[PDB]
């Protein structure tokens, strides 16, 4: 069934799960042309598929080159999603597949399913949660890898740098729906939160900066309270 | 012209015959239908005054024996049998009609109903949907449930109607994932007419099958058939020409019968509205399109 706040814990139990979120996929500028018609222009995507359990990302690469010629490219993005997401179950030893695989939006069901004929059981199931997977490109090294290839390519992330070593996938993952909610609502706020601080670097084999536990604490408020006061300006309240 | 006798009517009990109906009451002197038209199967159904749950009835071709009805006071039901004495029937049939004890099958001239609505069914594929190989008729009833139901338990008493489904291996090609979802005319031409019923008629007999058994019993899983059968054609950008006319004729004639105060559990707002609309064949069903647009633009 769908996925909301009641059985959240499910997700840090032993059983392996995906999200796949595929707001990133098909990416768009939108332009006015010579005569002053609208155009678009599409630039690199990604499908976002994270084990939110252990911080495995499969960040795959889609290069514009695959929507050359091809119409209904909206709709086409889901079906390449629950393509590339389907070769990836494929691709993995049998004991590292999913028993279930969690998308964002509801649209990515029946394609997925679709794709997932050959594994009836791998659960497709979908989610009430607002995820802010989208934000997923105001990672700077994300973005980069994204903007700079020049073909499909697949690159593994974790996206929890080292934090599992101290601390629980639950608490992980809060942490990182946190930080992405506050760049969702208020990227350059949040940006600024992350980086003011000169001396605290990010590894070059991590995404974000090596905070202290209690630097995280700090952060962890500031975005908090971002969240709040972009929430009071957005309605009035 | 055939003959279909009774018995005797034990017990109160509304009686159908094709699309007619006539109330006959407890242990009044009913002896059977006369002047069946000879040419198309039949359904001659029941529902008790007593319990208005479980419909039945039973489906037949008077070409194929002598049938009659008797009631069966130890599992109460009114049950058709076949007499194989031609010569003992005959004599009852005319005895009975001797004493006017028989209603008339009342078919108008004018009126083609019945046979629009069983054009393409045939006593043999009924038969194999239900399997009950010693008798020459067939049983339906309310309650019965399809093979596809049961996969989702008593095997002897289902509905073999062919399983589609829309999300499967069967419907979908490998490498054709999208393309086949979207445009479901590989399954409809490749898998199911050439490949299972061989032929538009066939198709369109347990289409009509499942229809009727839906309208006369309330058949649930008969109606869930008789919609995943006309979807996957609308949802076929490639459809022979001849078979989009002649669905546009049997929708006709299947909406036209219909009760008007069915139209809600019988009629799938989600599949009429995609084919009527949505589908390759939105622009395919213009009889079909009409009646239903001047008979339940709620349901739209």
């Amino acid at each position: 069934g769908a996925m909301n706040s009641s059985n959240y814990a499910e997700l840090f139990n032993n059983d392996i799960k995906l999200f796949v979120d595929d707001t990133n996929v098909y990416r768009v500028t939108v332009h006015k042309t010579f005569e002053g018609n609208v155009a678009t222009k599409a630039i690199n995507g990604c499908i976002f598929t994270l084990n939110p359990k252990t911080g495995h990302l499969f960040l795959k690469i889609i290069h514009t080159s695959v929507w050359a010629g091809q119409k209904r490219l909206s709709q086409l993005a889901k079906w390449k999603t629950a393509e590339e997401v389907s070769a990836l179950v494929r691709s993995l030893p049998k004991e590292e597949q999913p028993k279930q695989i969690i998308v964002t939006r509801k649209a990515m069901l029946d394609p997925l399913e679709v794709h997932m004929l050959d594994f009836p059981n791998i659960a497709i199931r979908p989610t009430e949660l607002r995820l802010p997977f989208s934000a997923a490109m105001s990672i700077d090294k994300l973005s980069d890898v994204v903007m700079k290839a020049t073909e499909p390519q697949m690159v593994l992330f974790n996206i929890y740098d080292d934090w599992l070593d101290r601390i629980s996938s639950y608490t992980a993952f809060s942490r990182l729906t946190l930080l992405l909610r506050a760049l969702k609502t208020n990227e350059e706020s949040a940006k600024m939160i992350l980086l003011s601080d000169p001396t605290i670097t990010i590894k070059s084999y991590h995404l974000w900066p090596s905070f202290t536990d209690e630097q995280w604490i700090t952060i962890e408020s500031q975005m908090r309270d971002l969240i709040l006061t972009e929430y009071g300006r957005k309605y009035n309240v | 012209m055939n003959t279909v006798p009774f018995t005797s009517a034990p017990i109160e009990v509304t009686i159908g015959i094709d699309q007619y109906s006539f109330n006959v009451k407890e242990n009044q002197p009913f002896h059977g239908i006369k002047d069946i038209p000879i040419g198309h199967v039949h359904v001659i159904h029941f529902q008790h005054a007593d319990n208005s749950s479980m419909r039945y009835g039973y489906w037949f071709d008077c070409r194929m024996g002598n049938f009659y009805i008797q009631y069966d006071p130890k599992d109460g039901l009114y049950k058709m049998m076949e007499e194989r004495d031609g010569a003992k029937f005959e004599n009852i049939v005319h005895n009975f009609k001797e004493r006017q004890m028989m209603v008339s099958y009342p078919k108008i001239d004018e009126d083609d109903t019945w046979y629009n609505l069983t054009e393409f069914v045939q006593m043999d594929k009924i038969r194999k949907i239900v399997r009950k190989d010693e008798n020459q008729f067939s049983y339906v009833d309310s309650s019965m449930t399809t093979v596809q139901e049961n996969e989702l338990s008593d095997p002897a008493h289902s509905l073999n109607y062919t399983v589609i489904n829309f999300k499967s291996r069967e419907a979908i090609r490998p490498g054709h994932e999208m393309e086949d979802f979207l445009d479901k005319s590989y399954y409809l031409n490749t898998v199911m007419l050439q490949g299972i019923f061989k032929n538009s008629s066939n198709y369109f007999g347990e289409l009509q099958f499942a229809f009727l058994n839906a309208m006369f019993f309330g058949n649930y899983g008969s109606s869930l058939q008789w919609h995943a059968m006309i979807e996957l054609i609308c949802s076929s950008a490639t459809v022979p020409k001849h078979m989009l006319d002649k669905l546009d004729e049997i929708l006709y004639y299947q909406i036209k019968t219909l009760p008007e105060q069915y139209s809600d559990i019988l009629l799938n707002e989600r599949v009429w509205n995609i084919c009527l609309y949505s589908s390759f064949q939105k622009n395919s069903l213009h009889n079909t399109e009409k009646i239903m647009e001047n008979k339940y633009p709620e349901l739209l």
